[PDB]
């Protein structure tokens, strides 16, 4: 069997919210075998649901869940900063352990992105090379939109980032020529 | 080849077995019961049989069989069987003197074990009376020893009848959790539905060979014919019966 | 407490057979079951096998029961990992995880760190360090580098406040590129994979 | 819910030549096999059941005996008239058999129901066009359970219909030393009544062991209830009581049977059984001696 | 089993012989029964 969760889960800090699982099997002396984890965006997943009757020493007792027939779901009393991350089910029955498709948990708060501008140094210039970094931080949603002014503007940026400061980042590198650097550029940035 | 095979796990595959009080029951009926996956199991401690041979489980045919399993101490694996005495035999699990069947034990030391002590499990002590020929009681009420009213907890004339096991890993032989699996077998008037793998050979065509189709044998070679079997036929006969 | 810490961040090419090792201390490394799990990245948690480090005892998962082996030695109490005819789509983040007296032998009660294990053909190569209106903040640029961990540091550590190191970018020739900056200095770029380091000051 | 309203008329119809099916699954060709099995005497009287609903819920029905089979026949449009129901008891005291059918997966299930005066199904939700069991009003208890089956949905409504046809569907059961024996064979007819001349034999469909004892069968009806609370509906269908009698069976070329002689109709099919042959030419035949038999016991004792 | 057992019993290799564990709390069924098979054979042959 394989288990199946929903990819895409939303709440809010206060709230609650479920995450339902399915593909629990049962054998002959028990059938409460059902376990959770959660895993830190670039860290190692952390036990904080085994034997859902019962929960693991220093785990926050905000977790919770139950069981109806073959499906599973883990309930949290509330949502905190902390609690942004994903959640695999896991099933132990048949001596063997098997995750589910992954979730991942978002939670709603306060929205203006910091915008600032870099110009690349002389040693790139030496190097017959020429980036121009624009820096896009301090913005709570995962959406971000880069562009450029020379008439609009290789060049490549990445939206996501880490939530180790329960924010999000943004960067781009505008990858041209020295020659076309000293013909001339201005950052442009769109968010909600 | 196409007939569905019973699902041996959850009974030896099964990670935690039910209590030595509150063992479980699977009913094994209307499958075909492959038992070549239980002799590459695991290193069993104790194999015996009653009334079926070992070797010939997997071709005789049963009506009904169940597969009960528990976990028990390492000194009383010899006390569940037929005609025998002690705590686990009189108070948790009897088998009667015609029981036919077979008795499967094997140690389990690396998974009902934990130094912390595993004291999941729990065994029957004070009863009453014996149970019967398979007989379950879960119930966990207070037994009386003594003739004094016993209060809601344990005391000095009263004491709890399921006792916890104590499982460590730095016990030696004997005090080891060992997992045991007990099969029973019977037969009445209603129909046989198990009788194990048929174990199939390759088909031979225009030889003088012996044939064997779901039980109709004889002696005869195999052609290619051109008739026209109806679906739900299986035999062809002519004229002369 | 008891810790279970893994080995460090290895790259090798497909088919050379690399080895993890994993360190545990805090308890007896002998009554406890041990496996890893194979997480790739886009996908969830993918487990390989169990072993017990009392015995020769192991089992793996019907996915990996010969594409990956799993040994220990409880007279050092270290586990290790052993692969054979890797490819290019073997790379993915490794995690560890022991019994633990929390639940049953099959359930894992506790996670090392995790290990990271790029398999690839692109030769590793080696990163390169470039400086950067701004009065106010400075910061360095890192450029043309294939593997992905990458620290940065500045002034050999001396500052740690209003220092922050942001994700890297894949620039459009194949090379990632990340920057990092410092609020106000000499930058100090490290990167394991390749063995390189370089210092720059802006 | 447990509520009689379905109200049930009987008359009486002769069945001709219906009810034969295959005795066994062995392959017979150009052969004519005489056997002696549970069959429906040829031109003999069935009843002829009428159910009808008037929707006045804002009713007599009862039961039908069973003795070692019943034959049933049905031919109402969008398949009305789909479960049926075997047992000893039938009041939740002993294990009852329950077939229940429907458009996909149907289910087969033994167990001590209380089964309720007029045992149907009902749909409901048109609002949403979801149409799913509104109650389970089959039985008012359920006790607890043996087995289960689950099969495809057979003889279901004709794979690609014509203009306005009528089909005609029948059913055989019989329970043998402990194996429940399922025939049943559908054959599109005219418009014009029901149970026409000519043959046709019934494959056997379901073959399972239970064991259990069946002293009568009920059946379960199917009425398309649409809220506006109750909708109407009618359902006509066949039912006969089998007898242990001798019959002479005709394969054809391709193995199938195509006609059959009743060895007790006629003094002329008993001559074709004797001569196990549909043809007699002309002749004195001599055929089994007749007996009378006694009219009552006499009992002489000191 | 398939795989050439040693001296020594195994888990695909077990003793053919067996004990009797004959014990008098046994009841009827178990307990141990004396056997005595008497065969004769008789025929047109010089007796002894």
């Amino acid at each position: 069997s394989a288990l199946t969760q929903p990819r895409s889960v939303s709440g809010s800090l206060g709230q609650s919210v479920t995450i339902s699982c399915t593909g629990i099997s049962s054998d002959v002396g028990g059938d409460n075998y059902v376990s959770w984890y959660q895993q830190h965006p670039g860290k190692a997943p952390k036990l904080m649901i085994y034997d859902v009757s019962k929960r693991p020493s220093g785990v926050p007792d905000r977790f919770s869940g139950s069981k109806s027939g073959n499906t599973a779901s883990l309930t949290i009393s509330g949502l905190q900063a902390d609690d942004e991350a994903d959640y695999y089910c896991c099933s132990y029955a048949l001596s063997r352990v098997v995750f589910g498709g992954g979730t991942m948990l978002t939670v709603l708060g306060q929205p203006a992105p910091s915008v600032t501008l870099f110009p690349p140094s002389s040693e790139e210039l030496q190097a017959n090379k020429a980036t121009l970094v624009c820096l896009i931080s301090d913005f709570y949603p995962g959406a971000v939109t880069v562009a450029w002014k020379a008439s609009p503007v290789g060049v490549e940026t990445t939206t996501p980032s880490k939530q180790s400061n329960n924010k999000y980042a943004a960067s781009s590198y505008l990858s041209l020529t020295p020659e076309q650097w000293k013909s001339h550029y201005s950052c442009q940035v769109t968010h909600e | 080849n196409i007939t569905n095979l019973c699902p041996f796990h959850e009974v030896f595959n099964a990670t935690t077995f039910a209590s030595v009080y509150a063992w479980n029951r699977k009913r094994i009926s209307n499958c075909v019961a492959d038992y070549s996956v239980i002799y590459n199991f695991a290193p069993f401690f104790a194999f015996k049989c009653y009334g079926v041979s070992p070797t010939k489980l997997n071709d005789l045919c049963f009506t009904n069989v169940y597969a009960d399993s528990f976990v028990i101490r390492g000194n009383e694996v010899s006390q569940i069987a037929p005609g025998q005495t002690g705590n686990i035999a009189d108070y948790n699990y009897k088998l009667p003197d015609d029981f036919t069947g077979c008795v499967i034990a094997w140690n389990s030391n690396k998974l009902d074990s934990k130094p912390s002590g595993n004291y999941n499990y729990l065994y029957r002590l004070f009863r009453k009376s014996k149970l019967k020929p398979f007989e379950r009681d879960i119930s966990t009420e207070i037994y009386q020893a003594g003739n004094r009213p016993c209060n809601g907890v344990a005391g000095p004339n009263c004491y709890s009848p399921l006792q916890s096991y104590g499982f460590r890993p730095t016990y030696g032989v004997g005090h080891q959790p060992y997992r045991v699996v007990v099969l029973s077998f019977e037969l009445l008037h209603a129909p046989a539905t198990v009788c194990g793998p048929k174990k199939s050979t390759n088909l031979v065509k225009n030889k003088c060979v012996n044939f064997n189709f779901n039980g109709l044998t004889g002696t005869g070679v195999l052609t290619e014919s051109n008739k026209k079997f109806l679906p739900f036929q299986q035999f062809g006969r002519d004229i002369a019966d | 407490q008891m810790q279970l810490v893994q080995s460090g961040a290895e790259v090798k090419k497909p088919g050379e057979s690399l080895k993890i090792s994993c360190k545990g201390s805090g308890y007896t490394f002998s009554y406890y079951w041990i496996g890893w799990v194979r997480q790739m990245p886009g996908k969830g948690l993918e487990w390989m096998g169990i072993i017990y480090p009392g015995d020769s005892d192991t089992r793996y998962s019907p996915s990996f029961q010969g594409q990956v082996t799993i040994s220990a030695d409880k007279s050092i109490s270290t586990a290790y990992l052993h692969w054979s005819s890797l490819k290019a789509s073997d790379t993915a983040m490794y995690y560890c995880a022991r019994q633990g007296d929390l639940g049953d032998w099959i359930l894992l009660g506790y996670w090392g760190q995790g290990t990271l294990v790029t398999v690839s053909s692109a030769s590793t190569k080696g990163p390169s360090v470039f400086p950067l209106k701004s009065t106010a903040a400075l910061g360095c640029l890192v450029k043309d580098y294939f593997p992905e961990p990458v620290t940065v540091s500045w002034n050999s550590g001396a500052l740690t406040s209003g220092v922050h190191t942001f994700p890297a970018v894949l620039q459009s020739s194949g090379l990632y590129s990340l920057s990092s900056v410092v609020t106000v200095y000499i930058c100090n770029v490290n990167h394991k994979p390749s063995n390189t380091k370089v210092d720059k000051k802006v | 819910q447990c509520v009689n309203l379905i109200t049930r008329t009987q008359s009486y119809t002769n069945s001709f030549t219906r009810g034969v099916y295959y005795p066994d699954k062995v392959f017979r060709s150009s052969v004519l096999h005489s056997t002696q099995d549970l069959f429906l005497p040829f031109f003999s009287n069935v009843t002829w059941f009428h159910a009808i609903h008037v929707s006045g819920t804002n009713f007599d029905n009862p039961a039908l005996p069973f003795n070692d089979g019943v034959y049933f026949a049905s031919t109402e449009k969008s398949n009305i008239i789909r479960g049926w129901i075997f047992g000893t008891t039938l009041d939740s005291k002993t294990q009852s058999l329950l077939i229940v059918n429907n458009a996909t997966n149907v289910v087969i299930k033994v167990c001590e129901f209380q089964f309720c005066n007029d045992p149907f199904l009902d749909v409901y939700q048109k609002n949403n066009k979801s149409w799913m069991e509104s109650e389970f009003r089959v039985y008012s208890s359920a006790n607890n359970c043996t087995f289960e089956y689950v099969s495809q949905p057979f003889l279901m409504d004709l794979v690609g219909k014509e203009g306005n046809f009528k089909n005609l569907r029948e059913f055989v059961f019989k329970n043998i030393d402990g194996y429940f024996k399922i025939y049943s064979k559908h054959t599109p007819i005219n418009l014009e009544r029901d149970l026409p001349q000519g043959f046709s034999a019934l494959e056997p469909l379901v073959d399972l062991p239970i064991g259990i004892n069946i002293t009568r069968f009920q059946t379960l009806l199917a009425l398309h209830r649409s809220y506006l609370g109750w909708t109407a509906g009618a359902a006509a269908y066949y039912v006969g009581y089998l007898q242990p009698r001798t019959f002479l069976l005709k394969y054809n070329e391709n193995g199938t049977i195509t006609d059959a002689v009743d060895c007790a109709l006629d003094p002329l099919s008993e001559t074709k059984c004797t001569l196990k042959s549909f043809t007699v030419e002309k002749g004195i035949y001599q055929t089994s001696n007749f007996r009378v038999q006694p009219t009552e016991s006499i009992v002489r004792f000191p």
